[PDB]
């Protein structure tokens, strides 16, 4: 899968 | 390389904090070690590990965008949305712009302008209500040079000695610069002040802060181990 940083 | 340099000067500002033991005072007054000229020229506001696949998407404060491949080659595209500069696993740097590049890197140039996509339309920008310092011929703009995910943090180490820390639990960040020998500190609620390591040694800090610090030590030893 796929790890981000702080979301809108 | 004075990449293990900057490391090691890096160990040296935190250890001699944390040894001095800050949150442990019996008055702390940890205002006294703030100083805004400190504050950091550059930051990762924005992130994406797809590692999985490609590797790790970044954007700077300064809204330039970045890519560390999973080759370990990173392309970078300006804030002008036209100049890029590569930089290969032995980083020779090599420069180019959307109109003028090899073949070579078509596919990860399209790859860059995916993750600026992703992140502009999904990613809160981190620091967004600071002033970055202004540069100066001294500096340049840096690229991602390694990063790793730990249970509780992702660690971010800048080609130009700065190390960032943004814990999950509670969104707060650590910016640790070597040169300056300051960490600018994010708290929860999104204030943000810029510390002389030094200064914190004399004045103390809270429980949180000397916390986060204690970490970071660790972190920064398991970068320079490594390398």
């Amino acid at each position: 899968n796929i790890f981000q940083s702080t979301m809108l | 390389e004075v990449v293990d340099c900057h490391l090691s000067d890096m160990l040296q500002q935190l250890h001699s904090v944390n040894a001095s033991k800050p949150s442990e005072r019996g008055l702390v007054r940890q205002e006294e070690a703030e100083d805004p000229a400190c504050i950091p020229i550059f930051w990762v506001s924005k992130w994406v590990d797809y590692s999985d696949k490609y590797g790790l998407g970044y954007q700077l404060c300064d809204n330039s965008v970045g890519v560390l491949f999973n080759d370990s080659t990173r392309l970078i595209l300006y804030n002008d949305g036209d100049s890029l500069q590569y930089i290969e696993r032995d980083g020779t740097e090599s420069y180019l712009t959307v109109s003028s590049h090899p073949n070579s890197l078509m596919k990860k140039i399209t790859l860059l302008k995916y993750f600026r996509n992703y992140m502009s339309e999904h990613l809160l920008k981190a620091g967004a209500n600071i002033t970055p310092r202004e540069g100066d011929e001294l500096a340049r703009l840096p690229y991602l040079r390694t990063w790793f995910r730990t249970r509780s943090a992702i660690i971010l180490h800048l080609s130009n000695g700065s190390v960032q820390i943004n814990f999950f639990q509670d969104h707060t960040k650590l910016i640790l610069c070597p040169l300056m020998a300051a960490v600018t500190y994010i708290d929860e609620k999104r204030d943000f002040r810029t510390y002389r390591l030094s200064l914190l040694e004399e004045y103390g800090c809270c429980k949180e802060l000397a916390s986060r610090l204690r970490y970071a030590r660790t972190m920064v030893d398991k970068l320079l181990s490594s390398r």
